[PDB]
């Protein structure tokens, strides 16, 4: 059966911090900004090319 | 892209690991007429003018007259 809002671990001021905070949108935000800082994965085509096989047709 | 010889363009492609110049003689292609490269003419008076390779399938008479 589902929970009630009673039965409920964390206390009403945590759950309002996170709530008025935007904790998961923050934590989104600076995943997002970590790839900011890694390597692109852009090949600069037409003086470089993407892999080719011997069956390709 | 077109201007990359052949050969070259498969090693740009990480087709092979050695490049043309440096494969043995074993391995290069024996041609009986000479090599020429040319690269992609379209848009220009060079391009291909395709056309069919066959005289027409029947072949009409040739008339003649001959006299009574
Ligand atoms: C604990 C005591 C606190 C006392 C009061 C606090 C004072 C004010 C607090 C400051 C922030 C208040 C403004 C934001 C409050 C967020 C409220 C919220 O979550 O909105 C929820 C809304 C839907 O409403 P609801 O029905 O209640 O959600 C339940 C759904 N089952 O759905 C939504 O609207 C989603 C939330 C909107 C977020 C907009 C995001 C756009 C821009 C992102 C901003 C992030 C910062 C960017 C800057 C770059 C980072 C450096």
């Amino acid at each position: 059966r589902p929970a009630t809002w009673e039965e409920s671990e964390e206390g009403a001021l945590s759950k309002a911090t996170k709530y008025f905070l935007l904790a998961e949108m923050f934590r989104g935000l600076y995943v997002v900004l970590e790839q900011f800082f890694r390597a692109p994965y852009t090949i600069y085509y037409p003086f470089e090319k993407g892999p080719v096989s011997p069956r390709f047709r | 892209m077109s201007q990359v010889e052949p050969g070259w363009h498969f090693w740009l492609g990480y087709g092979v690991d050695t490049a043309p110049c440096n494969t043995p003689k074993e391995k290069l292609p024996i041609r009986a007429y000479p090599y020429k490269f040319q690269p992609n003419y379209t848009g220009t008076p060079g391009a291909f003018v395709t056309y069919n390779t066959l005289k027409p399938k029947i072949s009409a008479w040739e008339p003649v007259t001959k006299q009574r």
